[PDB]
This record gives structure tokens, C-alpha cells and sequence, in this order.
């Protein structure tokens, strides 16, 4: 091989190192922080859900797993742990406060949805001109 | 201080620690280069 | 230059949907300021760390840039909204940034570690693939950590300034928002109040049946794991 199929053949399997190792890495994060093992596990769980969603489009246009659709896999996690970070971190205090476990969970989203739906909305709304990309460059950008 | 007395009450803080710096280091010894000693050899070159 | 001049209004287009979204859920000038002010220092603030790092002004560096637009303003919404509830609460705006910087402090300094734990990993990379993670996970990261810098320490300070308490006397600048752009507030507040109220007798439903919906889970466990062998493998596609 020589040219760009030379630097495809080299190059390994980098989305399986990058990929659990990131992983781990929030999980051991949000553990430390919020002292327990298995509150982290209520966050990392919905990166799965991520992938899924995120492939179906790539999938629905026809496209390929290259380069621009894992970078756009690697904002995703990041983004994905956020949204879940905002329900669960007020979940727990509530509890703290004396509340119930679904009483907690339950105010928690009440208190919680405007951030969120606030947050999601402005980061899609910034995927827009990458959507209707046009020009020089259209091309990358419609598939991140 | 009281650096020591934060983390008694912390055992996952300090485990997570603890862990991180564990698996930091199975990652770099692959990445290692292995030889018999350090680089102590004088460079050579020879004209013939 | 076609291709660069085209990501840099891809930027700039980015950054007046995401204004005008702040604008729309806030619907205040004294409140839609601080998310604003965050958005130059961000980003052009990441070119001081990028000259550092030896890197450039590439497709990929300017096109990371336009991804962080959407996530700086991610902070300082969350501390503008929690300020803005404690103030119909009946608190004082200095009181109010008080109390909502003791709840969101955590948080946003949990969110900025999170992100930076994600993107690290992607620095460590070589070759081809490892300098293009390079370019978009030191851009977004840098971004991401002077935005939670501006938001934990601007953010508040501009709040308990500009802010004023509920039922306020509104200054000739609100009052003419709201006449020219008080048709959409209006529609648009009653209509979140119907979603969302609506969306918690959702939840209150779904509490009872874990069951059900954990079963449903682990059927699209496998189905995220099946999409991964679907698509064709790829490298870099083919441009114009």
C-alpha cells in the first residue's frame, strides 16, 4: 500500500483504545466526585443510547464510519455524560435533604428540565449550518 | 493539616485515586523501550 | 481559502442561531448578555493556548470551534437560569447569585472535568487519525475550560449587576423588546408550560414500570452494537 491506503493499513484500531479508555476514565471521574460506584453507572449507561442514535443518521444518509463521524462520536460522550450529570447530581441532594428515592428523582427532573432542554436545544441549533452545509468543505462538515 | 483526615471519609475518592495511577502505568509499559542499559554506549562513526 | 472562508461563516452562522435560542428561552437583555459575553472569550481565547501548542488555523482546529459554540454557552445559561428562579423565588438579585452559585458550583466544575476526561485519550494519539482527534479534542476541551472558568467567576458577578428583581420597572431597551418580540415569548411560555407539565405525568408513569423500560434497554444495548458492524468501515471521504 502507498499514499493515503498506506497511513488506512497503518494506522490501528484507534476507535478501540480511545473509546473504553474515555469511557473509564468519566466513570472513575464522576466516582471521585460524587463518592459512589454506582451513581456514575446511572451516567455512563445512556452512552450506548448515544452511539445508536448517532450511527442511525450516518446510516438513514448513507454514509461510513470514517474519520468526521467519530470525532463527532467523541463530542457526543461528552455531551451525552452532561446531560445526565444535570439530573443526577440534584437527585442525590434532594435525597441528602431527607427526601425520598423517587420523590428525589422525581423533583429533580421538575427542577432540572429547563437547563437541559435549554442546553440541548442551543447545541443542536449550532448543528444546523452543519446540516445545510454549502460551499468549499460542504461535504465533511454534513457528515460531523 | 487536614489533607490525610479528607480522604478517610472519602474511601472512593481515594480508591479512584489510587486506581488511576495503576492503569497509567499498564499503559506505558508496552511503550517502553527495553534494552540492557541506559544510553551510556558513545556514538561511532567510521570512515573506510 | 474557499474552504477556510467557508468554515469561518459556518462559525459565524453558528454563533447567531445559538444567539438568537438564548435570546428565545431567556427573553431579556439584562439576562441574555452573560451566555453572550462567554462566546468571544472562548473561543478567541483559544487561540492564545493553540499558538502554544504549535498548532494552526486548519479546517479541522476553525471547524472544532464551531461544535464548542453550542457547549460554551452551556455554562453560563445554566448559572443565568438558576439566578433568574431564585429572583421569583423572592430573593434578591446579590442574594440570588449567592444561592445559586452554592448549587450550580458543582456541577459545572463536574461537567468541565467530565469533558476533559473524554478528550485526553485523543491527545495522546499518532499519526494520521491521531492528529485529526488532536485538532477537534484540544480545541473543544480548551474551549470547554475557559467557558467554566468565565462561568464560575464572570458569570455571577454580571448576574448580581445586571439583573433586577421580579416586577421591576422595565428600562426603555426591554420594553421595546417586548413589543416587537413579545409575539413569540408569549406563545412560546405557555407552550413550554404544556410540554413540560405534560412531560412529567410522563415520568411519573414510566417511575412505576422500571421493569418494562430496563428490558427495553437492553434490547437496544444489542441494537447499538449491531449498528457498529452495519456501516462500511472508512478512513477520509472524497471531496469537491
Amino acid at each position: 500500500w502507498t499514499d493515503l491506503s498506506f497511513q488506512q493499513a497503518t494506522q490501528g484500531n484507534t476507535a478501540l483504545i480511545v473509546f473504553p479508555v474515555a469511557v473509564l476514565l468519566a466513570f472513575l471521574v464522576l466516582a471521585a466526585l460524587y463518592e459512589s460506584w454506582t451513581l456514575p453507572l446511572a451516567v455512563i449507561l445512556i452512552v450506548p443510547m448515544t452511539m445508536l442514535s448517532a450511527l442511525f443518521g450516518v446510516w438513514l444518509t448513507g454514509g461510513d464510519n470514517n474519520v468526521f463521524v467519530q470525532v463527532g462520536l467523541v463530542v457526543l460522550m461528552g455531551l451525552a455524560c452532561k446531560n445526565a450529570i444535570l439530573i443526577v447530581e440534584f437527585a442525590r441532594e434532594l435525597e441528602i435533604q431527607g427526601k425520598g428515592i423517587m420523590e428525589a428523582a422525581l423533583e429533580a427532573c421538575r427542577l432540572r428540565l429547563r437547563p437541559i432542554v435549554m442546553t440541548s436545544i442551543a447545541f443542536i441549533a449550532g448543528t444546523i449550518p452543519l446540516i445545510l452545509g454549502h460551499g468549499a468543505g460542504a461535504e465533511v462538515r454534513g457528515v460531523t | 493539616m487536614d489533607f490525610s483526615r479528607f480522604f478517610i471519609d472519602r474511601p472512593i475518592f481515594a480508591a479512584v485515586l489510587s486506581i488511576l495511577i495503576f492503569i497509567t502505568g499498564l499503559i506505558a509499559i508496552p511503550l517502553l523501550p527495553v534494552s540492557e542499559y541506559p544510553d551510556v554506549v558513545p556514538p561511532s562513526v567510521q570512515v573506510r | 481559502r474557499d474552504s477556510i472562508r467557508a468554515v469561518v461563516q459556518t462559525l459565524l452562522e453558528a454563533v447567531v442561531l445559538v444567539v438568537l435560542v438564548v435570546i428565545l428561552f431567556l427573553q431579556t437583555w439584562r439576562a441574555s448578555i452573560i451566555p453572550l459575553i462567554a462566546v468571544p472569550v472562548s473561543v478567541v481565547g483559544t487561540f492564545s493556548i493553540l499558538y502554544l501548542l504549535g498548532f494552526s488555523l486548519n479546517t479541522l482546529s476553525l471547524f472544532g470551534l464551531v461544535l464548542a459554540i453550542g457547549i460554551v454557552v452551556d455554562d453560563a445559561i445554566v448559572v443565568v437560569e438558576n439566578v433568574e428562579r431564585n429572583i421569583e423565588e423572592g430573593l434578591a438579585p446579590l442574594a440570588a447569585a449567592h444561592q445559586a452559585m452554592r448549587e450550580v458550583s458543582g456541577p459545572i466544575i463536574a461537567i468541565a472535568l467530565v469533558l476533559c476526561a473524554v478528550f485526553v485519550p485523543m491527545a495522546f494519539l499518532s499519526g494520521v487519525t491521531g492528529q485529526f482527534y488532536k485538532q477537534f479534542a484540544v480545541t473543544i476541551a480548551i474551549s470547554t475550560v475557559i467557558s467554566a472558568i468565565n462561568s464560575l467567576t464572570l458569570s455571577p458577578a454580571l448576574a448580581a449587576l445586571l439583573l433586577k428583581p421580579h416586577g421591576a420597572k422595565k428600562d426603555l431597551p426591554t420594553r421595546l423588546i417586548d413589543r416587537l418580540f413579545g409575539w413569540i415569548f408569549r406563545p412560546f411560555n405557555r407552550f413550554f408550560l404544556r410540554s413540560s407539565n405534560g412531560y412529567q405525568g410522563l415520568v411519573s408513569k414510566t417511575l412505576g414500570r422500571r421493569g418494562a423500560v430496563f428490558a427495553v434497554y437492553l434490547l437496544l444495548l444489542c441494537a447499538a452494537g449491531v449498528m457498529f458492524k452495519v456501516v462500511p468501515g472508512g478512513f477520509i471521504p472524497t471531496q469537491d
